[PDB]
RNA sequence: AAUAGCUUCUUAGGAGAAUGACGUAGCAUGCUACGC
RNA sequence: GCGUAGCAUGCUACGUCAUUCUCCUAAGAAGCUA
């Protein structure tokens, strides 16, 4: 049962029992980890309390080696040894640990819990097993904090897919979305037992809701639902591979003249067959996949693996890829999950394909030549290491924007994280340089993109496609009525009723809205599907159709603006409150009435 | 051993012993809980060495049934495991025919090659060489053993599929001999 | 070896061979067991009987492990301690036994005979295993019970159906009855060889009785018979599954609309689909079999079985089934058995159809969708146990009324059983009901069925032809006339020496009577043959004589009289005591010195 | 993933024997208190 | 002269503890030869 040392990497037989992972820690490592943190279960080849019946000294710096077993002081064997002496600890290798001082900052990504912006800050910048290590915690924390909110039960029986759910009062209750799945406990009294996996949906009415359970088991008043638990695995490949650099192509064969129209890229396409990897930063509504596509062609038989991060984002890239490739393409996405659905086109376990569309979670352990994430300003570290350590490819080049929407983080409640350091990739993004430039945004009505360009952007970018039919009503704020802590201002869309008939062409949009559920509101009395700026990030629309909420801290976010107004074409309104951003927005608004 | 009679009699016997010493008394004293003490530790030592005995008495015992239980489970299972193979390998064999050639026989004993020989609904035959090939089982159809079979699948040594297009005279290097090839009554 | 504890169920090597059943007992519980009763020997993976020869004990309370085996106190080595210490037996898991304190009812079990009510109505009232474990015994009781009888010697073979057969000397005779098949026998010298099953009936006379065979391999005055049977096979499945509702039908296809006739009965139809397994109640008379077979009909793509007790019930179950069934069908029992003639339409060993019909104790090994059982006013804790362990289909139902009779159940000699305690099924087709009630009857004419609503049923079953002449003629009941033990009423017979030229149009009625004796003195000066129930529940009559007999209870039984007053088209009429029956059913009261 | 034979090593058990020490009983001898 | 008692010594038997030896069994790992 032995390991290295997280710090020094020494072969050690210690583990931190206290600490969340228990990592493997060399002996003086340990030592200064168990001698100033409250943290004192250390776990040898066996555990380190005393051995004597009813004894508990379980502070290591209070037992003793005895003959074969360990004491406490009192019920020490005759003659023994101290185990914590002289700045060491007594274990396996005792003598030929290192051990470094990366104290402090171990003690504190251990000790810390993560609220303040401190543990991201660090982790960023910190050393890169000590990195995944950070990660791995955190996850594991998180995942911990997911067991602290309760449990849900049944009130009363009306119809197979209509029931009165009942949170226990006193307990912080969990948001109805899709990514909310419970098994069903029956208590007779006498076979306490699961009755599968449910799923809710808050209906157009409380306390109704329409659900989905994996099986038609017949609801009787004595059914509850309890979360299902989730776990982690430690992972130990490296998060970014290290950079090298080269005279020549290798691996990978260049084409003559295919495919003029993708001709700019060819300068940068031959750097990327030259260098290990590389990144390109693409302004919103840039020429980005389009790159990813033409480099694609410039190098066919060159073996191509796509990944991101959102099941929107690479539906919408598998998609564009159907648009221009031999078919001969798969997109190894998702066999039985997404509660958002996604493609129904090839297979998802065969590893033949030449060019394979996966996402991280079920990203299969293959080789290929050129592998290429997207959408870096979302994943984590931890991401990073997953997406480098199932694959292993000659060439990685990443694409991305920092000034895009970055990961929840849900219990980040203080502070705000920089577009740097949402993770390493984005820090190198925002280091010396993203070492590959290419901006300008054409997908978009050119005013919109004029007006990008004042806000945080440094007015440096131009387009084509400016008209028309575009303003912003900034009608006020009803009544949020948030039933979960997520907004629905069904009174602003109280003026969508005069957009109803009104619009004589304009029925084909797509609803844009800050808050979960104000979009399940949009879902409530429809007009159209509506979809999330998460799902945004990566789809342009003809017409766009937003209602925003309060003036709450989590609205007034202008890259949360920049990515919404961002996947529009053609058109584009906006109903918010608006005490000063309209002043920013330049276009011809008009009032409630006024609509010819 | 502590829940033996003698041991709280001889407990005592030692602690009033060292009690009348400290009172000093005269020497009869001392020779009587020698004595006492004496027989107390005798009895001791019988009781503890029959307690020693029983230990390994009861777990020698324990052990042996262990092993009882484990060798008739695995006996019952390698039963039922014969009787299964047996009665499934006898539900194959093809009843008609053999009963026919049986019957025909005067007594009921039938040398046991001929049984597959006149029996077997199947032939894998073996070649090592396009020339042993070409002077046994050419073609589409063969005749051995007097009667009439057909191809159906010709296998290689890698476990795959040949069409019979491919074994040819120039075509002898690219396959891997030796050549699997079944075939059919008929 | 090693089972399951009947009580603790912790792994234990333990066995009474002084049970009859012999069952796993946890350490503790054997102990409970062997300190309280008869029960004076024990059996572990080997018996515990002292090893010295001449030794004969056999309680192990007077038993001391000594070197490798165990023996008496006299025997005894030195170091050898006894195998009953601290309330444990010396056997396997002694540490993890747990045992239980319900050594009480096992107990009555292990030390009851069978032979009055009150046994049968704890064995019917008890724990699971102790359900099982109870049929398990008292099967093998009326198993021994049966063998403790024994031959009969043929003095004349009459004819193929005629027989003359004496009984065995100084026994009591097995009565002629059907459910004890004889099987034969032909000695030659020299290899006795069995001649086969057969079947008698109470004929038209004494002594010669009436027979069937199953083979035409007719019988000589050399033969003997006794009656068939086996040893008790042990059983592991349940007496019945728990239950389940659903939602939905749970992959039940039906029919589009064909055979409308049947929608009084998919009513009841679509609820087989909403749970796993339920019951119906079917008075004889009622849609039973034609709700059946247009259930079939309505889900044509799911296998389905259906059985019941006897080969009787069994082709009254597959006639009206060959009507409404493409065949296409199987109802496949018997290869070399059936004393009468049975199955006559296809294979033997194919499992061919969707649709097969059998009886419990006959099924193979098969898998189906439902299993109708009807008859179950006569199935016992056995034959459902044998059904959860044979067919693992996805619905049940158990169809039928319990106003019929028990079966024979010779041991009960000290009271009677209440259908509410027959089995499991009727206790609770009586204690919540059918929850599936089926009306109504058709064949028996109305006036007897809303007069005999009155009694055990609740006035829910209807029919309809009510006329005519149906009058209950009560006489006063003579002294008993007894020739065997059973009263021969003929001071009743008494009634129709007047008869026999004032009833027209009935000639061709049916004498109906529950003592055999009834029905053998009134064959000796008859008119018309005897029938009683018992041949009957499957045969139907347009008048009936019914004669009661002596006031005891046993001509009083109300299901019984329901059985016996159901079974007609047009004409009963009823002769007995009668103080209050009458005034439960409703028709002209006449008396016998009057004609009128 | 065979039959058989030899040999090195390790552990547990049993049996036996030697040796030394402790304690109980009995046998022998001496010295002495007491009694006759 | 005897006995009770005590002490000391030698002898015998028994019952404990430790050391060694011997053999036999069982189980396991490795080698060589036909
Ligand atoms: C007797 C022995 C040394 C005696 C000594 O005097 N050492 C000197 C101490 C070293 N100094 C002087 C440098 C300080 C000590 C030192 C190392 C200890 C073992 C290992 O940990 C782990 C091993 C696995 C499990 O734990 C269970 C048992 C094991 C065998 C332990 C038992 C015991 O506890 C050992 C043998
Ligand atoms: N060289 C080009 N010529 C014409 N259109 C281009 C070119 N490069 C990119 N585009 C277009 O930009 C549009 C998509 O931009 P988009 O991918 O929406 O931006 P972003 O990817 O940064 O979020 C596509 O219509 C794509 O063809
Ligand atoms: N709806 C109906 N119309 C006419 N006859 C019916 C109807 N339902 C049932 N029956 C009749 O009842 C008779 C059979 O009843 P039976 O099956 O003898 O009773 P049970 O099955 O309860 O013992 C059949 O002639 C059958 O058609
Ligand atoms: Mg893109
Ligand atoms: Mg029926
Ligand atoms: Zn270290
Ligand atoms: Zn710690
Ligand atoms: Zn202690
Ligand atoms: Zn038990
Ligand atoms: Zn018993
Ligand atoms: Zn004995």
């Amino acid at each position: 049962a032995v390991g290295a040392c997280v710090l020094c990497n020494s072969q050690t037989s210690l583990r931190c029992g206290a600490c969340i992972r228990r990592p493997f820690l060399c002996c003086k490592c340990c030592y200064d980890h168990v001698i100033s943190t409250s943290h004192k279960l250390v776990l040898s080849v066996n555990p380190y309390v005393c051995n004597a019946p009813g004894c508990d000294v379980t502070d290591v710096t209070q037992l003793y080696l005895g003959g074969m077993s360990y004491y406490c002081k009192s019920h020490k064997p005759p003659i023994s040894f101290p185990l914590c002496a002289n700045g060491q600890v007594f274990g396996l290798y005792k003598n030929t640990c290192v051990g470094s001082d990366n104290v402090t900052d171990f003690n504190a990504i251990a000790t810390c819990d993560w609220t303040n912006a401190g543990d991201y800050i660090l982790a960023n910048t910190c050393t890169e097993r000590l990195k995944l290590f950070a990660a791995e915690t955190l996850k594991a924390t998180e995942e911990t904090f997911k067991l602290s909110y309760g449990i849900a039960t049944v009130r009363e029986v009306l119809s197979d897919r209509e029931l009165h759910l009942s949170w226990e009062v006193g307990k912080p209750r969990p948001p109805l979305n899709r990514n909310y799945v419970f098994t069903g406990y029956r208590v007779t009294k006498n076979s306490k037992v699961q009755i599968g996996e449910y799923t809710f949906e808050k209906g157009d009415y409380g306390d109704a809701v329409v659900y989905r359970g994996t099986t038609t088991y017949k609801l009787n008043v004595g059914d509850y639902f309890v979360l299902t638990s989730h776990t982690v695995m430690p992972l130990s490949a490296p998060t970014l591979v290290p950079q090298e650099h080269y005279v020549r192509i290798t691996g990978l064969y260049p084409t003559l003249n295919i495919s003029d129209e993708f001709s700019s890229n060819v300068a940068n396409y031959q750097k990327v067959g030259m260098q290990k990897y590389s990144t390109l930063q693409g302004p919103p509504g840039t020429g980005k996949s389009h790159f990813a596509i033409g480099l694609a062609l410039y190098y066919p038989s060159a073996r191509i693996v796509y990944t991101a991060c959102s099941h929107a984002a690479v539906d919408a890239l598998c998609e564009k890829a159907l648009k221009y490739l031999p078919i001969d393409k798969c997109s190894r996405i998702i066999p039985a999950r997404a509660r958002v659905e996604c493609f129904d086109k090839f297979k998802v376990n065969s590893t033949l394909e030449q060019y394979v569309f996966c996402t991280v979670n079920a990203l299969p352990e293959t080789t290929a030549d050129i592998v290429v994430f997207d959408e870096i300003s979302m994943a984590t570290n931890y991401d990073l290491s997953v997406v480098n350590a199932r694959l292993r490819a000659k060439h990685y080049v990443y694409i991305g924007d920092p000034a895009q929407l970055p990961a929840p983080r849900t219990l980040l409640t203080k502070g705000t994280l920089e577009p740097e350091y949402f993770n390493s990739v984005c820090r190198l993004m925002k280091t010396i340089g993203p070492d590959m430039f290419l901006g300008t945004c054409r997908r978009c009505p050119a005013e919109i993109v004029d007006t990008v360009s004042a806000l945080v952007y440094d007015n440096k970018l131009k387009a084509h496609k400016d008209k028309s039919a575009q303003c912003f009503k900034m009608f006020y704020k009803g009544v949020i009525t948030h039933d979960v802590s997520s907004a629905i201002n069904r009174p602003q869309i109280g003026v969508v009723r005069e957009f109803l008939t009104r619009n004589p062409a304009w029925r084909k949009a797509v609803f844009i809205s800050p808050y979960n559920s104000q979009n399940a509101v949009a879902s409530k009395i429809l007009g159209l599907p509506t979809q999330t700026v998460d799902s945004s990030q990566g789809s342009e629309y003809d017409y766009v159709i937003f209602t925003q909420t309060t003036e709450t801290a989590h609205s007034c976010n202008v890259n949360r603006f920049n990515v919404a107004i961002t996947r529009a074409k053609v058109g584009i309104l906006c109903i918010m409150s608006d005490r000063d951003l309209y002043d920013k927005l330049q276009f011809t608004s008009l009032e409630i009435p006024r609509r010819n | 051993f502590s829940s033996l009679p003698s041991y709280a009699a001889f407990a005592t016997a030692q602690e009033a012993y060292e009690q009348a010493v400290a009172n000093g008394d005269s020497e009869v004293v001392l020779k009587k809980l020698k004595k006492s003490l004496n027989v107390a530790k005798s009895e001791f030592d019988r009781d503890a060495a029959m307690q020693r005995k029983l230990e390994k008495m009861a777990d020698q015992a324990m052990t042996q049934m262990y092993k009882q239980a484990r060798s008739e489970d695995k006996r019952a299972k390698v039963t039922s495991a014969m009787q299964t193979m047996l009665f499934t390998m006898l539900r194959k064999l093809d009843n008609d025919a053999l009963n026919n050639i049986i019957n025909n026989a005067r007594d009921g004993c039938v040398p046991l090659n001929i049984i597959p020989l006149t029996t077997a609904a199947k032939l894998m035959v073996v070649i090592p060489d396009y020339n042993t090939y070409k002077n046994t089982c050419d073609g589409t159809t063969f005749t051995y053993a007097s009667a009439l079979w057909e191809i159906q699948q010709v296998v290689d040594a890698d476990s795959k599929i040949v069409q019979l297009s491919e074994i040819s005279m120039d075509n002898s290097p690219n396959l891997a001999w030796p050549l699997i090839v079944t075939a059919l009554r008929a």
